[PDB]
């Protein structure tokens, strides 16, 4: 009923904050990632738009 | 694994899909 | 078991005959983002031109784009996790998992359940309305459309599942976010275009630089949560100094249960959008729009912009059940993959271990879910150019995307 409540705060003891370094390294492989996927639809749907749109 | 008795392959999806998407094309953006 | 003779009659693409070179599994991954991509831009055909704005809030989890071949994204295949993962992982129904029989009928009874919803929630959409003329036709006809874009979409995940990097599910949740951003960003409709002009005339409309702000900070936020870890320590009390500490991801329960979660949300908002302009408007009450009122009301996320501030007791009632629910589906993933202290022990005596995690294990579950579930409300509260819970989803998508990359270095 509370030892559950107990166990947490254990483990959130054992939180270790982030190394700025780690953060970075996480941030700038998303990101870049996000990217290419993004670069990669837009490449399709702004020019498909644009058609789409100019016959329509 | 899987109990499916058919197996296809990769390119076969890709493929039908492929048909799916020139035949709708065609289809809706047909009128001109 | 019951099954059986269905699950034969199912397709299921062929395991690669050989290993296949990460080279490949890219080319066969771009092909299955680009395939996911230029079906976005087909609309499904419909002789009349025409539909009723937009559900705000079915794409984004669904890596759907509604109005087109891909209507209803991945939903399906979710929606049917969702209801797999209710009935074994509560209890309603029984199955050890570790042995291959049960796996292959749960596994190839949510293919099934998938293929099912497909129409269902084809079905289901048109009904709603997402259409308008319901020419029994026409009707049929887009269902068909519909229903089918989204059963390529089951099986080109199979592709990306076996000759790809990552998931179907996951590419395409990303890859949708992604893109939107971008366009919406970077497109000549975009955002920031905008706020550039008003910035050259001096009369900055914050609102054109306000949701570029939120993916910003969703972004860096969910970042951090994915840094986040937990140290282990091993102090081996043999010799003094022969110590050290295993550090382990904190999400251990992972962002399943977001995606699981705000996917049964908003199956609830079409589920009842569908109820009420058909008879019983049980989940609730819409109208120019969506709910504002039932638990399809409890429910609803506002955002898409900035934050707001006209109804916080909404904001406490669904964040309780985001909670919740996140932890709900949270607990259940646990149990049904195979990150329960039960089954970690083989991996890793047995009970000596095994209760040793028994007496851990379970609250990081909790405490995994609790938190993102959290982090998926606040982002969504936030708002921003991608949708917060995809923001978040997608950052952390990309990453497992990269790991396996490494792993797949090797």
């Amino acid at each position: 009923l509370k030892e559950f409540i107990e166990e947490c705060r254990r483990v959130w003891l054992v939180l270790k904050k982030p190394t700025k370094d780690e953060y970075l390294a996480v941030a700038k492989v998303t990101a870049l990632g996000i990217s290419l996927l993004g670069i990669i639809g837009y490449i399709i749907h702004v020019p498909a738009t644009y058609i789409k749109g100019i016959l329509k | 694994e899987t109990f499916s008795k058919i197996r296809v392959k990769p390119e076969h999806v890709i493929g039908v899909t492929v048909a799916f998407v020139i035949i709708e094309a065609i289809l809706t953006y047909g009128r001109f | 078991k019951k099954l059986i003779p269905i699950l034969e009659k199912i397709p299921e693409v062929e395991l690669p005959v050989k290993e296949i070179t990460f080279k490949e599994k890219l080319k066969w991954t771009g092909i299955v983002l680009v395939l996911y991509f230029i079906m976005g831009c087909i609309d499904v055909y419909t002789a009349g031109a025409q539909i009723p704005a937009i559900f705000e809030f079915w794409q984004t989890i669904t890596a759907s784009r509604i109005g087109t071949l891909i209507t209803l994204g991945i939903g399906p295949i979710v929606t049917a996790g969702i209801i797999m993962q209710l009935l074994v992982g509560s209890g309603i129904i029984q199955m050890d998992l570790s042995i291959p029989e049960n796996r292959a009928l749960f596994q190839g009874c949510q293919k099934l359940l998938s293929i099912i919803m497909c129409f269902v929630e084809a079905v289901l959409f048109v009904g709603a309305g997402a259409f308008g003329i319901l020419t029994p036709l026409l009707a049929f006809l887009v269902i068909i459309q519909i229903a089918f874009g989204s059963i390529i979409l089951i099986y080109l995940d199979e592709i990306v599942s076996k000759y790809g990097i990552g998931s179907g599910i996951g590419l395409f949740i990303a890859a949708g976010v992604s893109q939107t951003i971008f366009v919406g960003a970077l497109g000549p409709e975009g955002y920031l275009w905008k706020f550039l002009n008003s910035l050259i005339q001096g009369v900055p409309n914050i609102e054109y630089i306000a949701p570029i702000i939120g993916t910003i900070i969703v972004f860096l936020m969910v970042v951090y949560a994915e840094c986040m870890r937990v140290e282990i320590p091993l102090a081996h009390g043999r010799i003094k100094g022969a110590v050290g500490k295993y550090p382990i991801k904190f999400v251990y329960v992972s962002n399943i249960p977001v995606i699981l979660a705000a996917a049964l949300f908003a199956n609830i908002q079409l589920w009842g959008l569908a109820l009420y302009r058909m008879g019983i408007p049980i989940l609730g009450h819409y109208e120019g729009g969506r709910a504002v009122d039932g638990i399809a009301y409890y429910l609803s996320t506002p955002y898409g912009l900035s934050s707001v501030i006209s109804d916080p007791i909404h904001a406490i009632v669904y964040m309780i059940a985001m909670i919740i629910t996140c932890v709900m589906f949270g607990i259940f993933w646990v149990e049904t993959t195979g990150l329960d202290p039960k089954s970690m022990a083989k991996r890793i005596s047995e009970k000596a271990i095994e209760h040793r995690l028994k007496r851990y294990i379970p609250p990081l579950t909790v405490m995994s879910s609790a938190f993102v579930g959290f982090l998926a409300t606040i982002a969504n509260f936030i708002g921003a150019l991608g949708g917060g819970t995809g923001v978040l989803l997608t950052v952390s998508i990309v990453y497992r995307m990269y790991e396996q990359l490494l792993r797949e270095r090797t």
